[PDB]
């Protein structure tokens, strides 16, 4: 298994953020699996952000949702995020990790650090 | 014996009797799991048995099901399906001596854990994470074993703990520890009712004349009936009658 | 505020130490899938152990997870001078999952 | 300088009166066992109590033991003419054995 | 329970002295029991000697060990205790007694008195 994160690095202000999670090894179309985003400030905790099932029933955090609009595209096994309205707090690392239920987040990626300002 | 080191016993084949206990000690750890001390004489068990040694103070607790720590996650575990129980009485009158007693030893350090009921006496130097120093000091080059060292001088929460842990089995059990011990002066002549040896019946009783062969135990007349009987304390014969009884 | 994690821990080295992360919450469920992940000094977390007293296969044999009640007990005998890094729990309540607020291990 | 002990006392005969022998030194252990032993007028001491609130069975009904702190305060209640003796307290530190430096008792 | 002391009661200067204690009523062989000497000064406060613990485990007094091997017969039940270099300081009252671990010295013998000098 594995994953690579693909994206614009910097951004500014109110702009719209998107990030592409390219995995191998397994995809999106068995059952149980499912992939989900993940952020790190710098220096702090992960937290959560969404979760794109197999059978595409999507969830969200209840914090952040409405917003973050997370698509995929079964046929090159990609997984789409994308969150407008950029701010200052955006500013962290980013991590797009592979679901089992039991199993939770077995499967991280590299991550990649992106900016938000002038 | 030491920790590391429980000795491991077969008790069997016997009538039981765990009321010899209280009259020992004040017993500072008592409790039981999956019987209760009250009720215990009476039950009976398949296998029972009996591990020995002695401990620290602030450790008694940790001889529990599903406890971790030093004791318990290096050279002695018990699992978390246990029944039995554990009995340990506070001993420093007879282990501590005045300096520091370094007779007795308990793994220290070691790799793992433990599986149930593991006993392990091998004495190898610890690894030092690359080739060791084998023999000889150095950055961590800890023996495993570590005497406790008693003085008369330590706290309640450092003096010596002798404690026995008892594991038995109860499920589908060929009784071989248990004590009935519960007999009656014996009746004759009048209408009463009789349990001998596990046959119970209702009669009077009466001075036999009939020759039991000594390897037999009951005796009958035609059609099954039990006619008589042999005492297992004075081994006497004894005949059966039943009472009398009509129509009015 | 969803869990929570002790500061930090300092082991001498060739010792064991546990690690609590109480969940400090009501209805966080049952409580059953709790994974536990290492972050090195920069990368990615690296799963431990989940399910507590499972381990997935790829990792050593010296941790082991409890639970006492509300928190998840991680250990680690052994320690060596590569556990020097931060500790972090996982495990869903019952609308979203949830994560420790970290812990740091320095070997000494 | 390990125990301390007075110079002597004398108490008149029929009252109560306590004795102390502080350590006046740091680390003694516990200070748990504290015995008391009677010096006669040039014979082997007797033991009279041991384990201070503790007595053991021989001995009168007058002496009692208690301990204010780092002390163990002999007590001796109806004084009598029989009791002008010397008196010495012992209790091991951690390296060895220790006494009291003595006390003397005359009754008038 | 009863001690009884004996030995030589002169002896000269840098000399080897040596003392017998015999004992009834106990043994050597049970937990917890142990023999200890003890000297007393003309006048002056008691101090330890030996000890001979019941499973053969022997213990000196810390100023003055490296002396006074002290031996032992558990089947006349006797105990003998040597020091060597006699001193002027050593010319004191000897007492053995059987030591318990909380009842410290329960039991005396007599004890003797012993001279160093011309």
């Amino acid at each position: 298994i594995t994953l690579k994160e693909s994206g614009p690095t910097l951004v500014k202000p109110t702009q719209t953020l998107t990030l592409t999670c390219t995995f191998s090894g397994f995809s999106l179309s068995t059952g149980g699996v499912s992939v989900g985003w993940i952020r790190q400030p710098p220096g702090k905790a992960l937290e959560w952000l969404a979760l794109i099932y197999w059978d595409d029933d999507k969830r969200y955090s209840p914090s952040l949702e409405s917003r973050l609009t997370i698509t995929k595209d079964t046929s090159k096994n990609l997984v789409v995020l994308t969150l407008t309205n950029m701010d200052p707090v955006d500013t962290a690392t980013y991590y797009c990790a592979h679901k089992t239920i039991p199993t939770i987040f077995d499967y991280w990626g590299q991550g990649t650090l992106v900016t938000v300002s002038s | 014996a030491s920790v590391y080191a429980w000795n491991r016993k077969r008790i069997s084949n016997c009538v039981a009797d765990y009321s010899v206990l209280y009259n020992f000690a004040p017993f500072f750890a008592f409790k039981c799991y999956g019987v209760s001390p009250t009720k215990l004489n009476d039950l009976c068990f398949t296998n029972v048995y009996a591990d020995s040694f002695v401990i620290r103070g602030n450790e008694v607790s940790q001889i529990a099901p599903g406890q971790t720590g030093n004791i318990a996650d290096y050279n002695y575990k018990l699992p978390d399906d246990f029944t039995g129980c554990v009995i340990a009485w506070n001993s420093n009158k007879l282990d501590s001596k005045v300096g520091g007693n370094y007779n007795y030893r308990y793994r220290l350090f070691r790799k793992s854990n433990l599986k149930p009921f593991e006993r392990d006496i091998s004495t190898e130097i610890y690894q030092a994470g690359n080739k060791p120093c084998n023999g000889v000091a150095g950055v961590n080059c800890y023996f495993p074993l570590q005497s406790y060292g008693f003085r008369p001088t330590y706290g309640v929460g450092h003096q010596p703990y002798r404690v026995v842990v008892l594991s038995f089995e109860l499920l589908h059990a060929p009784a071989t520890v248990c004590g009935p011990k519960k007999s009656t002066n014996l009746v004759k002549n009048k209408c009463v009712n009789f349990n001998f040896n596990g046959l119970t019946g209702t009669g009077v009783l009466t001075e036999s004349n009939k020759k039991f062969l000594p390897f037999q135990q009951f005796g009958r007349d035609i059609a099954d009936t039990t006619d008589a009987v042999r005492d297992p304390q004075t081994l006497e014969i004894l005949d059966i009658t039943p009472c009398s009884f009509g129509g009015v | 505020s969803a869990l929570t994690q002790p500061a930090s821990v300092s082991g001498s080295p060739g010792q064991s130490i546990t690690i609590s992360c109480t969940a400090t919450s009501s209805d966080v469920g049952a409580y059953q899938y709790v994974s536990w992940y290492q972050q090195y000094p920069g990368k990615a977390p690296k799963l431990m152990i989940y399910e507590v007293s499972k381990r997935p296969s790829g990792v050593s044999n010296r941790f082991s997870g409890s639970k006492s009640g509300n928190t998840a007990s991680l250990t680690i005998s052994g320690l060596q001078a590569e556990d020097d890094a931060y500790y972090y729990c996982n495990s869903y309540t019952t609308s979203s999952v949830v994560f420790g607020g970290g812990t740091k291990l320095t070997v000494l």
